[PDB]
RNA sequence: AGGAGAGGUAG
């Protein structure tokens, strides 16, 4: 979806956009992709799932073998906060406030 | 650069050797029959006589 | 050649058809300056400027 | 003892200020080797 | 129509076929050939038009096609890189290292007049040796100095595991003869606008010490009255002292130290093929697998570095030259170039090396030296050119 | 109060840069003859992820008592043979003892006799088997012992190992059966390295070295050598004609299945219908078109480049086809120690596919001749002219082998297809 | 006539044609000639 | 060079130390693999 | 050093190098090949759309 | 001491001969002629550390002679043939 | 259990060649032999070098090293004993048993060029004289003027180090195989591939016989064990045509000498030599 | 003694 405009979010308006096929479409997994945004529409632990998922795959893709345990210690010390900070000294600053 | 005495490979003696393959090739002679000429039956020795430069003439003039 | 800024340049890294005889684009240095940098071949000339005049001689040919 | 360059002469000059060959002009002075014993292990 | 006159255009002289049976009339000079139309030079924007053939045979197949020829295609590359044999053989990387890293790094002819020049670490081999295989290019320019380092007698083989990890192990008693030997003179300039004096072991007079003296850590090379005493890592023996001055009249101070460089353990080799490696082991010539003919290898490979580094052609050089090296049971006819772009066959480097009395594929059978017993494998062995790099043991030593 | 360093001493070796927490190891020191070098066993070097090319190892002498009290206690290596990242073992046999095992397990049919065996049983911490061929010839004396009882002396005789994989049965200490694979001795989740270190953790290091040395002696024995019957990749001439012969064909059908599944678009929708299409042989004769429309689009790229290596991986199973077992380059990349199939396939066969990664303003001609670089309508030629491009994806395919001479051309193409490997 | 020159003629008239090459302009030409073209004009 | 992060990082993140040996490493089989030649 | 006779070669140079360097305090200095736009074509550059004649001397572009 | 004696506790009638300053010219010589001895059931020779110039030799026989007077015997008999090759060698060269 | 039985016998002697067959002995041996007379046989050869005047384009320590490596004769090396082992002085100058002097100086007063030999080398004992082959192996080459003067001393020395006191070149032997033919396989092949089978191999081991139309061994040592002659009998669908294995209990050796010392004088001090080894090992 | 400009080595 375009993000031309910035005032109404891309969730909102597609659910908008599929009243006539509401039945046809299974919202009970539909999820966006994105993990900043997704915290806000379904709470920080589906986002924290698709993170560790997107985690998987990338060590996948890059051919190493990780264990479990890392990936989710990296994902709850990124989400301890409630929200997603990034790697910058911004994010490290504001996790710390 | 002078001929590097006692071939390093198998150790033979080819110092004394430079001016009768020099004289052998100012005639009609190739390199092959030049070296066989000589009397050497392995190829080190053919390659420590084939591969060298004279360098010291250089020297000498420069 | 020089560029602005030395992470990025564009596509001058790659080697090009133009290089066909003129650039060697097989031997290039390896870090930074890669493919900035580029050899120049065994039958390459830089043309100079001509002192003589071209355009008395071209409308002879027509 | 010092041998000079293009010019065949010895110098053998110790001063600080005397740099420059006799009767030659050019300044460049190589130092001559003397006839001293050294050993090498072959 | 766009025709250009100005500087700085590239361009490269081009065999035409329109005046090339001008030729045959019954040494000639560039010019004249320029004068005559043969040759012609030709840019980067003029050749986009014209049709060029890549090579005299494919001109005789099919005539009145090509405009233009070249005279050869090895002289597409570059002076580094247009010398070294099979260079389309090789992997781009592998070429790229030894026209780039290799060719600067290797150890060969410093000079003639070592007297003249007073520059820092200059270093020249006992006895440089021309390779076996000829290249056009090297052929036309007529130079020896373009290959710098010797060939030595290379094996494909395992040695009780002290080549891993593209390491080299050579052999003890070739190094000791003499090859592989190299000599380093490293240069000290002091300026003075005090004055050069002893002012009170090895100084003279004048403030300098004599030709011949061997100077350690902790010794004065230039004494000035301050003086310059050698550091930890600095050692050699005075070759000559030089004083100058310029016009202004300061003076000047060169002493150059000497030494020898004999292969160490941590010395770092190059090949021409973009193998690299450092020395792993030295093993004595008696525990070498010697062959049939009792030639013992001088430098062994391990046969890992071959798959992963994809370096083909390197095993043909070897073949290559010991078909030259070897001797045949009429010598004339004999397959001795390796252009990079006119290889011969791999069929005709096989029947030369079969000519000469020994096995099509390179490879001899041979004899264990430690116990005598004859090995199940035959193992390849030729005589590669290979070359030294400046980066020794005792410089990194810290 | 100082004394000079002697064995027995414990420094911190560490590789810059650190990349893992594995590259710290703390090892005794031992005094060798050799100077201006430090000696490495070859072994060790995974974990520092180096080689014995020029890489210099910087150490740290602790001074203080309790830092080297902590130091063989946490960081040396027996407490690091359990790897932090994956579970795995941290030490594998190595590039040479991996090929060295393979041959010993794959022959079967050189059997060493007693003199031999006795020679080797001297590195081998444990004891003789039986020979268990006592004849192998009527007039055949000196029972000779097998290749895989070798190898069997390197267990504990209460280690039992089991991989159904590879057909592998380790009983009392024993090799039992063993068929091919060679996934066992690698690095994985079921090696025996690490059913050795959950069993005693003990010895490990001392079996490791064992096995190292034994090998290489016996690879000493045999001796692996590259040669150019290696590279040929054939028994004789005819042989390599067959071979090149079907090389070309695996390529153009190769091409022709690139050509097939780039008309799976919108576009040809109609055409691929089940009804009757009168321009059948329109999307069959433009066969020079179709390499242009590849280069100039990104989504039909990827589905030729993934087309072409579905096709190209039959082309390179013929290498076991056309391969001897006695090949040095297939015996690697069966045991894994280095390389793989597709290296050979570029050695031997050909190199195959040819694409950059980013764009460039000039396309590949698709057949790497002489008369192709002069076409002035050829994509090398700036533009085809079919409104003018401005860019182009480079897809180029090498029907020529590193073992015959790659052309001028394919050389370029190469060159440039390899120039992003060496950028900084 | 066009190929009453021969094969082996060419490619010794090619080898010939290098070495005058490299004989007349040389290794390095190009600086000589743009350093005495800024001394002269 | 020496100022803001780069000061931070030489004076007190990065620090060098004394007994401290640097040299090139070879490879040796007979050696064990928890010792080091020296 | 150029056009030089048969004695002063045997005197002085190596007789290695062409000479294509300069000494300006006794170190060797080499120019290298600057790669310039051509200033006698017409140069047509995209966003924005524009079609520029370079200058040869004075600034007329 | 150049060869030094240390038997083995764990296999009775094993000893292990260590002999410095020594090259595998005489270790395998040593091990092929106390192949020939019936009573020797192992013998072989290895060289751990090139660079400490060391031999060892292990030496396993039967309940019917030991070791050292395998080891010995096995001497004796490589002197004797040499001896004897020598005195043919200088019979065949006159 | 007890010792072996070596016959020998001699095809060809000469100073500095010697080739001669072993038989009845094992390969441990025979390579225990090579390695002795290869690397343990000690000749005496310059070691330590001391130079007064050198101006030659040379430097001292290649003409040094060039020194070292010119052969000596060696006559009186076995009795002669070693500098460590010297109490009765340190090692300076001529020596009664441990070093002999050698003097050279060479002076160019013409405008040709000098080349200085290994002819003007003189030395106090007339029996450590260079070995001359021709012109002698040459040091230096030098202008006018340019002297050089010198003066060095030989020490005995084992091959083993520094690779310049060894007098073995390229000491071999091999297995001596012997041929086998089934001839009767051989029948049933065509004349045009007994002529490929014969082309087939390196060297010239088989030959052709024209009155009875089949091949004949000829020359059999010359096999250099090349496994080409058995792939094309293989190739040609024959696998039991040819069967060659070598012979561990026959061995050819082949002895090329330096010049210091004669070959068979080389092999006694190799099996002396052996034979004092093996005594001092023994307990 | 201290700083700036180039080239180079290892992953
Ligand atoms: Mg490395
Ligand atoms: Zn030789
Ligand atoms: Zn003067
Ligand atoms: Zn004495």
């Amino acid at each position: 979806m375009y993000g031309d405009r910035g005032k109404r979010n891309c969730w909102t308006a597609l659910l908008e956009t599929c009243l006539p096929i509401m039945d046809m479409i299974d919202w009970g997994r539909s999820h966006p992709d994105n993990i900043r945004q997704c915290c806000s529409v379904y709470g920080i632990d589906a986002g924290r799932s698709i993170f560790v998922a997107n985690l998987e795959s990338a060590v996948s893709d890059t051919g190493k073998e990780i264990l479990r345990e890392h990936l989710l210690l990296v994902a709850d010390s990124l989400s301890v906060t409630g929200e997603f900070v990034a790697l910058n000294a911004k994010g490290w600053s504001k996790q710390r406030q | 650069m002078i001929i590097p005495v006692r071939c390093f490979t198998c150790g033979k003696v080819i110092g004394n050797k430079w001016d009768q393959y020099l004289d052998l090739l100012q005639l009609d002679y190739t390199e092959g029959d030049a070296l066989d000429a000589l009397q050497l039956v392995r190829y080190c020795c053919r390659r420590m006589l084939m591969t060298h430069v004279d360098l010291i003439e250089k020297l000498l003039n420069y | 050649q020089q560029v602005l800024y030395t992470g990025k340049v564009g596509d001058a890294r790659y080697p090009h058809p133009s290089h066909w005889g003129r650039v060697c684009f097989l031997s290039t240095p390896d870090g930074e300056n890669c493919g900035l940098v580029k050899n120049m071949s065994l039958l390459g000339l830089v043309s100079t400027q001509s002192l003589e005049s071209v355009v008395e001689k071209l409308f002879a040919c027509g | 003892t010092y041998v000079c360059g293009d010019c065949g002469q010895e110098n053998t000059l110790k001063s600080g200020d005397v740099i420059q060959c006799r009767e030659c002009g050019y300044r460049i002075l190589y130092k001559k080797r003397t006839r001293r014993v050294v050993q090498y292990e072959a | 129509v766009r025709i250009f006159t100005d500087a700085g255009r590239l361009l490269r002289p081009l065999l035409v076929v329109e005046n090339l049976q001008k030729l045959k009339q019954e040494q000639y000079p560039f010019d004249h050939l320029l004068d005559h139309g043969i040759l012609e030079l030709i840019g980067i924007e003029e050749e986009e038009d014209c049709n060029t053939a890549w090579g005299i045979k494919q001109l005789l197949k099919e005539p009145k096609i090509y405009t233009h020829c070249e005279l050869d295609l090895s002289f597409l590359l570059g002076v580094s890189c247009a010398v070294v044999p099979f260079a389309n053989h090789d992997h781009g990387r592998r070429v790229l290292y030894q026209s780039q890293k290799h060719c600067q790094q290797a150890i060969g002819f410093s000079s003639t007049n070592p007297n003249i020049r007073c520059d820092t670490l200059s270093q020249q081999l006992f006895y440089p040796q021309k390779p076996l295989f000829k290249t056009l290019a090297s052929e036309c320019l007529k130079k020896e100095v373009l290959f710098n380092g010797q060939n030595a007698i290379v094996a494909v083989n395992v040695h009780l595991g002290y080549n891993q990890e593209d390491s080299i192990v050579m052999n003890k008693a070739s190094l000791e003869r003499g090859m592989f030997r190299s000599e380093q003179i490293r240069s000290y300039k002091a300026e003075v606008d005090v004055q050069f004096g002893k002012t009170h072991d090895s100084l003279e007079d004048d403030g300098f010490p004599f030709i011949g003296a061997n100077m350690s850590t902790g010794d004065i090379v230039i004494g000035r009255c301050h003086s310059i005493k050698l550091k930890h890592t600095e050692r050699g023996i005075v070759q000559k002292v030089v004083l100058s001055s310029n016009d202004e009249g300061k003076n000047f101070a060169a002493v150059s130290l000497r030494q020898v460089r004999s292969p160490c353990l941590g010395d770092k080799f190059s090949s021409m093929h973009g193998q690299k490696g450092v020395l792993g082991y030295l093993e004595e010539q008696q525990n070498f697998p010697f062959t049939i003919q009792g030639i013992v290898p001088d430098i062994v490979i391990n046969p890992h570095a071959f798959p992963s580094r994809q370096t083909p052609g390197q095993l043909l050089e070897a073949a290559l030259s010991k078909g030259i090296a070897c001797p045949i049971q009429a010598y004339t006819k004999l397959t001795r170039h390796a252009t990079p772009f006119s290889t011969p066959g791999v069929t005709e480097i096989t029947e030369q090396l079969h000519r000469a009395g020994f096995s099509r594929w390179g490879n001899e059978r041979v004899y264990n030296g430690r116990s005598g017993e004859m090995m199940r494998s035959m193992i390849f062995m030729g005589p590669t050119f290979y070359q030294r790099l400046v980066h020794m043991s005792e410089d990194k030593v810290k | 109060i100082f004394r000079s360093l002697m064995d027995g001493d414990t420094v911190l070796m560490n590789r810059p840069p650190s990349i893992h927490q594995h590259s710290l190891i703390a090892m005794t020191v031992r005094i060798l003859p050799t100077t201006s070098v430090v000696s490495l066993n070859p072994i060790c070097c995974l974990p520092f992820r180096g080689d014995f090319d020029g890489d210099c190892l910087h150490g740290y002498v602790p001074q203080s008592i309790q830092a080297k009290v902590e130091l063989d206690e946490l960081v040396a290596l027996d407490k690091q043979l359990i790897n932090r990242q994956n579970g795995r073992n941290l030490l594998s046999l190595g590039q040479d003892s991996l090929t060295a095992a393979y041959l010993v397990n794959v022959e079967k049919n050189c059997y060493l006799n007693r003199a031999q065996m006795q020679q080797l049983q001297m590195y081998c911490p444990f004891q003789l088997p039986p020979p268990a061929i006592i004849k192998a010839s009527p007039s055949s004396t000196e029972p000779q012992w097998t290749g895989m009882q070798l190898f069997g002396m390197l267990f504990p005789p209460g280690f039992d190992y089991t991989y159904p994989l590879n057909n592998v049965v380790v009983s009392n200490g024993e090799l039992l059966s063993f068929s091919e694979g060679s996934a066992w001795l690698r690095d994985g989740e079921g090696n025996f390295i690490e059913r050795l270190l959950k069993h005693d953790k003990g010895k490990v290091l001392d079996i490791i070295y064992s096995a190292q040395e034994m090998l290489s002696q016996w690879l000493l024995m045999r001796g692996l050598s590259v040669s150019l019957a290696d590279l040929y990749l054939s028994s004789d001439l005819q042989s390599r004609k067959n071979l090149t012969e079907e090389i070309s064909y695996g390529l153009r059908e190769a091409e022709q299945v690139c050509n097939k599944q780039q008309l799976m678009v919108e576009s040809w929708r109609d055409f691929l219908a089940v009804n009757g299409e009168d321009k059948e042989e329109d999307s069959v004769s433009d066969l020079a078109r179709f390499c242009y429309e590849r280069q100039k689009s990104a989504t039909l790229s990827e589905l030729a480049v993934s087309a072409f290596k579905d096709a190209y991986r039959d082309v390179q199973a013929l290498a076991y086809r056309y391969g001897d077992q006695s090949n040095s380059f297939l015996i690697m990349s069966k045991a894994g120690s280095k390389g793989n199939i597709g290296k050979l396939v570029q050695h031997s066969m050909c190199i195959g596919l040819q694409n950059s990664a980013v764009s460039l303003s000039f396309g590949f001609p698709r057949e790497l001749t002489c008369a192709a670089w002069n076409d002035p309508n050829s994509p090398l030629r700036g533009a085809k002219g079919k409104t003018t491009t401005e860019s182009y994806v480079p897809y180029g395919v090498i029907e020529n082998s590193f073992l015959t001479g790659l052309n001028p051309l394919e050389s370029f193409v190469h060159s440039v297809t390899s120039r992003d490997s060496s950028f900084s | 006539n066009l190929s009453e020159l021969g094969e082996g003629f060419l490619q010794s008239f090619c080898k010939k044609a290098a070495t005058s090459f490299f004989d007349k302009y040389g290794l390095i030409s190009h600086q000589l000639n743009s350093y005495n073209y800024f001394i002269e004009h | 060079k020496l100022c803001g992060l780069r000061f931070m990082k030489d004076v007190l993140l990065g620090k060098r130390s004394d007994h401290t040996f640097r040299t090139v490493v070879v490879g040796d089989p007979s050696l064990k693999l928890n010792e080091i030649g020296i | 050093t150029s056009e030089k006779g048969k004695e002063n070669c045997k005197k002085g140079d190596c007789a290695f190098d062409q000479g294509g360097y300069f000494v300006i305090k006794g170190a060797e200095k080499v120019f290298i090949a600057q790669e310039q736009m051509c200033t006698k074509r017409l140069w047509i550059s995209n966003s924005p759309w524009t079609v520029s004649f370079r200058s040869e001397n004075k600034r007329n572009r | 001491k150049k060869v030094s004696y240390d038997r083995d506790t764990k296999i009775i009638n094993a000893a292990s001969f260590t002999v410095e300053r020594e090259d595998h010219t005489i270790g395998n010589i040593v091990r092929m002629q106390l192949h020939r001895d019936e009573n020797v059931l192992f013998a072989g020779y290895q060289l751990p550390h090139p660079l400490k110039y060391k031999i060892i030799v292990r030496i396993h026989t039967t309940s019917q002679s030991s070791p050292m007077q395998a080891y010995n015997q096995a001497i004796n008999d490589l002197d004797k043939e040499l001896d004897y090759l020598k005195n043919q060698f200088e019979a065949e060269v006159a | 259990t007890y010792q072996r039985f070596p016959k020998i016998k001699i095809r060809e002697l000469k100073d500095d060649y010697a080739k001669f067959e072993l038989r009845e002995t094992d390969v441990s041996m025979a390579n225990a032999l090579r390695r002795v007379m290869i690397s343990e046989v000690p000749t005496v050869a310059i070691d330590l070098v001391e130079i007064e005047v050198n101006s030659s384009v040379l430097n001292d320590e290649f003409i040094a090293h060039r020194l070292g490596l010119i052969p000596l004769t060696s006559e009186r090396a076995m009795s002669m004993r070693f500098s460590r082992d010297c109490d009765a002085c340190d090692g300076d100058g001529q020596c009664e048993f441990c070093s002999v002097e050698f003097r050279l100086s060479s002076k160019c007063v013409t405008d040709q060029t000098l080349d200085v030999t290994s002819r003007d080398l003189y030395s106090a004992d007339p029996t450590v004289t260079p070995v001359d082959f021709h012109k002698g192996i040459i040091i230096v080459k030098l202008r006018r003027g340019q002297e050089l003067k010198l003066r060095a001393i030989a020490r005995k020395g084992i091959g083993k180090d520094h690779a310049k006191w060894s007098p073995a070149a390229t000491v071999t032997f091999m297995y001596e195989p012997d041929i086998i033919i089934n001839e009767d396989m051989m029948d049933t092949l065509s004349d045009e591939e007994k002529i490929d089978l014969i082309e087939s191999s390196p060297t010239k081991v088989f030959g052709m016989d024209p009155v009875t139309r089949q091949v004949v061994v000829v020359d059999p040592e010359a096999y250099t064990y090349d496994e080409e002659v058995i792939k094309k009998a293989e190739a040609m669908g024959k696998p039991g045509l040819i069967e060659i294995s070598p012979k561990d209990d026959s061995f050819i050796f082949t002895v090329e000498s330096t010049g210091a010392v004669k070959a068979s004088q080389l092999v006694l001090n190799a099996i002396d030599l052996l034979k004092q080894k093996l005594d001092a090992v023994r307990l």
